[PDB]
């Protein structure tokens, strides 16, 4: 993990999470 | 895999299940109770 | 004169034994944690519950004398009800409780934690120390013992324990998170002033042959058919798309009215999928029909012998759903083509009704109009008799927006509709933006139940404190 | 105008309704029957009214005044002899009632037999059936209480309708058999289990 | 139906209309006189 970063996330854990990807609301109804 | 599943159980709501019609309010404005209750019964039937 | 309701309430229910059950029973009981109020004054469902000074209790609508009244009243080991100071039922500190057209029985001797259980149905077919109570609807668990007593019992709305315990059928919840479950009306209907001709189309002083039924469009009516049965007399009357009962709150998008004169035993061919010299060379009735039809005797006007009514009943086809066909080429049963020589099977296809004064029920003409609609499509017309409220702008309501019914929060819309355009489904084929039948405007429906509550509790058995989430 | 201002059915009705003709009897012409005809409010099931309050159909308040827009409820039937087929009088009489609930008064032509004690039978208690052994029982009823349903709401304990004893019922189809049994080729003997 | 008038035809096996379509392996045709009153009563399951 890296200091300048306001986590803890390493270089290569947020490569995955950039990475990885209304009806939703009326589901919730 | 998980949001397919879930979109076709919205999806089936949209099926009337051989009743009049698939949405309740339209069988329940439509229908007396003695005659409502027999198509209730088949989306009750159908949406379980 | 408030006081609190301790433990007292749970009755025993139905006629039923059971023993070792805990069994649940949706009725009318007696609140724990409620208002009793004590009366001790002395220097106008329903429960209740009291030297045995107070006998009995009246009551009626009005209690004018000028509806019914009601009169119960106990004494000793004796009761005396009537409908006065239609019935005549005669029969043969402390809590004898008198408690409630549906009274109950099973007295039994502030008021400590003792938990008792109490239990004629008397007919009335009409409209309608010293402690008191009351009952509504709420659900209870009953805890019956070994022997049949019930020793416990749970309110099912009390305290969220209640409900985590009611959803459990348990009494002792243990440590954790338990996913518990968790207005007014509006009337719309378009701005139609007008009745519809119903002393036009059902009182004509001549209808027309079946063969060439006449037809005719109703529109901008609102026909409240209360008016009717004041002068005819109906002998026939089934709607096939709708119940008979809610004729008077829908709007119905085309309406038709068919009109003809067939005979008496041929009323009953009028209805979907039959067979008959009705059924298929004059008029048939499609098989996913909507409307309704009606037929009364017409005797007294259509009759002399009355030869104006013909009907078709040579064909070698039979006719598809409204079909009217006139003509008058004579059918060919045989093999030449008679040309118009109702010789040797060759006949003519139209024929007349004998209709007499003399007839015997089943020979006598039958007017019969049939009235074909469709319901709850987009643009209505036609509609009943019930009047409109206002619009009620962002509260939750049981509207009622041109015929179809709904709930939910009417909250203002921006939906671009076309002119054209008039309802709104969403993906699930369930409505929810609308188009005023009489501002013309747009209103958007947005149901609302909000559920998702849980029952943070420690074991029932370690404390009571509970949060909810 | 009998389905609404007369007499309502109930929706969930139990029952039986006969009716036959009486152009017999009830014709002279006869003018002893009403029926009411105006009302603004449909009847609930089984709700009699007797009101002389005549109708207000219009805006003014008739004080016992058919005029305009405003008519007496009641009105009468021109019943007679010569009156057609339809137009005929039509006693009528419905029987409400309600099934197999614990307390029976009026039953069925049928006789009674004597109790088997201990042995299976098809009862007839009552008017409910069931299959069964009926042994005896020892159920501390209520002397209010009368039948007992087991945990699946099926009846297992009832009273006898005329000894007024207790008796217990015990389905008996005893299940489970197994067939131990080496191959058909190898042999045709087989052991029961 | 040109000659005579039903009063009364309800099929109880086949739908009316398919009556010319089929064909019927045995037949019979009971015959009897009862009162006015009583032709309902014969159906399935009534009594009287
Ligand atoms: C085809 C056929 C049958 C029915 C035919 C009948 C008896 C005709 C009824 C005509 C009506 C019903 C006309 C009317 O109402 O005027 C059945 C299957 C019973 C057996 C014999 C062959
Ligand atoms: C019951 O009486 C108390 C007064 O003791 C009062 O505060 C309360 O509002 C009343 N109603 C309920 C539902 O508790
Ligand atoms: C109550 O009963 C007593 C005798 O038991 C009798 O004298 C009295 O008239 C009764 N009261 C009634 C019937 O109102
Ligand atoms: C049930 O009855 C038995 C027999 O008298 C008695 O010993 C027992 O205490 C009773 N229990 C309850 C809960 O009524
Ligand atoms: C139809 O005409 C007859 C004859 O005048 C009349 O008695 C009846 O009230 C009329 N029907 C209506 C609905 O006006
Ligand atoms: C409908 O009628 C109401 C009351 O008479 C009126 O306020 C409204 O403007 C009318 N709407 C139309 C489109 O005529
Ligand atoms: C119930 O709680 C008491 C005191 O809080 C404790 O002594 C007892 O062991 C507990 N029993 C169970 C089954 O939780
Ligand atoms: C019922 O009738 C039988 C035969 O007459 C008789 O043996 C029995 O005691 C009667 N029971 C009652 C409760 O009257
Ligand atoms: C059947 O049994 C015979 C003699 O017991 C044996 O020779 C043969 O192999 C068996 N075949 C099978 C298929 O079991």
């Amino acid at each position: 993990p890296d200091p300048s970063k306001p986590s803890k996330r390493s270089f290569i854990e947020d490569l995955l999470f950039n990475k990885v990807t209304d009806l939703i609301c009326a589901q919730k109804f | 895999q998980n949001a397919q599943a879930l979109n076709t159980l919205v999806k089936q709501l949209s099926s009337n299940f051989g009743a009049i019609s698939s949405v309740l309010n339209d069988i329940l404005s439509r229908l007396d109770p003695p005659e409502a209750e027999v198509q209730i019964d088949r989306l009750i039937t159908g949406r379980l | 004169a408030y006081t609190n309701s301790f433990t007292r309430g749970v009755y025993y229910p139905d006629k039923v034994f059971r023993s070792s059950v805990l069994h649940s029973t949706q009725d009318l009981f007696l609140p724990f944690f409620s208002n009793v109020t004590w009366f001790h004054a002395i220097h106008v469902g329903v429960y209740f519950a009291s030297s045995n000074i107070i006998r009995g209790w009246i009551f009626g609508t009005t209690l004018d004398s000028k509806t019914q009244s009601l009169l119960i009243v106990n004494n000793a080991t004796n009761v005396v009800i009537k409908v006065c100071f239609t019935f005549e039922y005669v029969s043969q500190k402390n809590l004898r409780e008198f408690v409630f057209f549906k009274i109950y029985s099973k007295h039994t001797p502030d008021l400590p934690q003792g938990f008792s259980a109490l239990e004629v149905d008397l007919p009335i077919g009409i409209n309608i120390a010293y402690y008191v109570g009351y009952l509504q609807p709420r659900t209870f668990l009953l805890k019956y013992n070994e022997n049949g007593t019930i020793t416990d019992a749970v309110d099912c709305a009390l305290d969220p324990l209640s409900e985590t315990k009611c959803t459990l059928k348990s009494f002792t919840v243990e440590k954790g998170i338990y996913q518990t479950s968790n207005t007014e009306s509006i009337v719309r209907f378009p701005n139609i002033t007008n009745l519809c001709p119903f002393g036009e189309v059902f009182n004509a002083t001549r209808f027309a042959s079946v063969y060439a039924w006449n037809r005719k469009r109703i529109s901008n009516c609102v026909a409240d058919y209360s008016v009717l049965y004041n002068s005819a007399s109906f002998s026939t009357f089934k709607c096939y798309g709708v119940s008979p009962t809610k004729l008077n709150d829908l709007c119905f998008t085309n309406v038709y009215a068919d009109s003809f004169v067939i005979r008496g035993d041929e009323v009953r061919q009028i209805a979907p999928g039959q067979t008959g010299k009705i059924a298929d060379y004059n008029y048939k009735l499609p098989d996913d029909f909507t409307g309704c039809v009606i037929a009364w005797n017409s005797n007294n006007l259509d009759s002399k012998g009355n030869y104006n009514y013909l009907y078709r009943l040579f064909r070698k086809s039979n006719l598809k759903p409204f079909e009217r066909d006139i003509s008058t080429e004579i059918y060919q049963a045989g093999s030449t083509p008679c040309n118009g020589v109702e010789g040797f099977n060759c006949y003519f296809p139209l024929q007349s009704y004998g209709f007499q004064p003399t007839n015997g029920v089943g020979y006598q003409p039958y007017r019969v109009v049939v009235l074909s609609f469709e319901l709850l499509h987009a643009p209505a017309t036609v509609c009943g008799p019930k009047k409109s409220t206002n619009l009620v702008k962002n509260k939750c309501v049981n509207f009622n927006f041109n015929g179809l019914t709904g709930t939910g929060v009417l909250t203002e819309s921006n939906k671009k509709f076309l002119p054209f355009q008039q309802f709104g489904r969403d993906i699930a084929d369930t409505t929810d933006a609308v188009r005023d039948p009489q501002t013309l405007e747009i209103l958007d429906i947005t149901p609302c139940s909000f559920g998702g509550v849980s029952v943070i509790t420690p074991g029932t058995n370690t404390s009571n404190q509970v949060a909810v989430l």
